[PDB]
RNA sequence: GGUGUCUUGGG
DNA sequence: GGATTACACCCAAGACACCAGGCACGA
DNA sequence: TCGTGCCTGGTGTAATCC
């Protein structure tokens, strides 16, 4: 349906990142950061990213 | 008393589950911070299912 | 005022 | 023929979670 | 110069759709 269910947007192309509410890191020891899993996948998604980039340049 | 009872000496052995191992209450309080729903357990002001 | 597993238990 | 996706509720408590090689910095 | 010192990346019961 177009206006709602577009048949070509089944395909990712500008990844929306959530708030940190979602993924509020969590105090490894009440000091350390120990991050929320989502923290890391995006934190891996990004360097991927920027590591696609540079090749085509 | 109108009828004959049993009667004697039997061996009991006390249990753990003591009245203050189980109770429990909880007015409001400490919340997760992931969903502010009422957290885990009886040690932390806990909540029910 | 962690949080995640596993373990043992109770009804 | 393959694949998935399911396969009891609730609670309580105790015990435990980083490695090795890779480049900078100093007396 | 050589080992220290912090330091980042990475492995040898089923019965039911599709």
């Amino acid at each position: 349906n177009e206006d709602y269910a577009r048949p070509e947007w089944m395909i990712i192309t500008v990844l929306p990142v959530p708030p940190p509410q979602v993924r509020p890191s969590i105090a490894m020891d009440e000091t350390t950061q120990g991050q929320d899993d989502l923290t890391h996948k995006l934190s891996d998604i990004l360097k991927a990213n920027i590591n696609v980039q540079k090749l085509e340049m | 008393l109108m009828a004959q009872v049993f009667f004697g000496p039997t061996y009991y052995q006390r249990l753990r589950h003591m009245v203050d191992d189980k109770i429990h209450a909880r007015a409001r309080g400490p919340v997760q911070v992931l969903t502010r729903q009422p957290v885990e357990g009886r040690s932390r002001d806990g909540g029910l299912r």
